[PDB]
């Protein structure tokens, strides 16, 4: 399934 | 044989006052089963495959916290790059996002993937050892920077060499009697004249899958290679896709000219000539 | 920044046979950025309602579309497809051939 958001650029 | 699962993000912003939009899609193979639309009036992830209709409702739940994490997320995203670059906070762009794991006959890891793009070039990207990052500038170490001080390296590949991997799994059993199948495609030639000295000789292969497939006109036993026009494998719309191959020759001599094709659904390869 | 022109295909979903049920398909690649103008056309006027694939793009982050509807292939009768982009000088129409 997805993946988590993450950190932002 | 290879199995995969991706996911392909779109973020765009777009002045005057529009808010930055948000577009998630994802495959498996080369069957598309989710969607999300940062505009659309749901604002949940959606189905788009039989196979993963049948899911707990906790499991929409956690898709679509992502795609609305990844929606607040997209505006900061574009307003970071568009100072990295020095561009106006007047114009349009896009970061564009990538991800995913193969699955290997062996069913463990393959490859993973985790790719950025900004306005259509390459920005950042996961090496293949899931370990390190290849920044395409000096901006895009500035991404790079922060997604080193998280330690998200690691993190993503936890996700690719397990969650990928056994939800691609999943996905695979419950699709299986679509997903795993093989249609072969259906073949047929078509003739039209070009000029008094000439003729194009057209060969089509409707209606197959997985879209992977190869046509090659043929003249005595070698390949037409420059003289074939291979036009973009299309979808038909139904699931299955469409592609064919055309090859301009001399009048008369139509018939020293044969049609190879070849797709993981024939056991021989297909070869047909034209049949007035 | 560089903007990728688009390339277009029209088709149908089924092969076509006068006075049967079918789509008319056209297929939209190879361009950037996504936003991008398709219509499909009967006899030069806009057609019916026409809906498209989700967004998606290719390895080298090209957008591709799939625009779509219901029609009934006629003898009388000419499809097209009208695509407009930012990297096109005006709307580029392509009609539909029977046999491509």
């Amino acid at each position: 399934y997805t993946s988590g958001p993450g950190i932002r650029y | 044989g290879s199995h995969s699962m991706r996911y392909f993000y779109t973020s765009m912003s777009r002045p005057g006052r529009w808010e930055p939009r948000f577009i998630a899609v994802g495959y498996v193979d080369d069957t598309q089963f989710v969607r999300f639309d940062s505009d659309a009036a749901s604002q949940r992830m959606e189905p788009r495959a039989p196979w993963v209709e049948q899911e707990g409702p906790e499991y929409w739940d956690r898709e679509t916290r992502n795609m609305k994490a990844e929606t607040q997320n997209a505006p900061v995203n574009l307003r970071n790059l568009r100072g990295y670059y020095n561009q106006s906070e007047a114009g349009s762009h896009t970061i564009q996002r990538m991800y995913g794991c193969d699955l290997g006959p062996d069913g463990r890891l393959l490859r993973g993937y985790h790719q950025s793009a900004y306005d259509g070039k390459d920005y950042i990207a996961l090496n293949e050892d899931l370990r390190s990052w290849t920044a395409a500038d000096m901006a895009a170490q500035n991404t790079q920077r922060k997604w080193e001080a998280a330690g998200e390296a690691e993190q993503h590949r936890t996700y690719l060499e397990g969650e990928c991997l056994e939800w691609l799994r999943r996905y695979l059993e419950n699709g299986k009697e679509t997903l795993q199948r093989a249609d072969p495609p259906k073949t047929h030639v078509t003739h039209h004249p070009v000029s008094d000295q000439e003729a194009t000789l057209r060969c089509w292969a409707l209606g197959f899958y997985p879209a992977e497939i190869t046509l090659t006109w043929q003249r005595d036993g070698e390949d037409q290679t420059q003289d074939t026009e291979l036009v973009e494998t299309r979808p038909a719309g139904d699931g299955t896709f469409q592609k064919w191959a055309a090859v301009v020759v001399p009048s008369g001599k139509e018939q020293r000219y044969t049609c190879h094709v070849q797709h993981e659904g024939l056991r021989e390869p297909l070869t047909l000539r034209w049949e007035p | 920044m560089i903007q990728r022109t688009p390339k277009i295909q029209v088709y149908s979903r089924h092969p076509p046979e006068n006075g049967k049920p079918n789509f008319l398909n056209c297929y939209v690649s190879g361009f950037h950025p996504s936003d991008i103008e398709v219509d499909l056309l009967k006899n030069g006027e806009k057609m019916g309602k026409v809906e498209h694939s989700d967004l998606s793009f290719s390895k080298d982050w090209s957008f591709y579309l799939l625009y779509y509807t219901e029609f009934t292939p006629n003898e009388k009768d000419e499809y097209a497809c009208r695509v407009n982009h930012v990297t096109l000088s005006g709307p580029r129409t392509v009609k539909w051939d029977r046999d491509m």
